[PDB]
């Protein structure tokens, strides 16, 4: 069927997103992290 | 091709 | 079949996409703590 196809690669697309994502945020959360480091060193 | 994150739960939650 | 391999492949791409959902969700939980802490220490230190 066609309605699956469509479903499938708006997954599929979703999805690669995600990884894309992902490491953005895993930067972000790291240097949230290395703040809070630095900050308690004070 | 298609991947699930890293762990089933975020480290520290 | 063709029609089943791209259905066992829909629901693998659906699974793993809520996955990542749940995990996400559970980091925005994580940062809002991180975020608390940063402002906290930064009123302690000045």
């Amino acid at each position: 069927i066609h309605e699956m196809e469509i479903q499938l690669k708006d997954a599929l697309e979703k999805n690669q997103q995600w990884l894309v994502y992902d490491q953005q945020r895993e930067v972000y959360v790291k240097g949230l992290l290395a703040k809070i480091f630095e900050l308690e060193k004070k | 091709q298609a991947q699930g994150p890293p762990y089933p739960t975020y480290p520290g939650y």
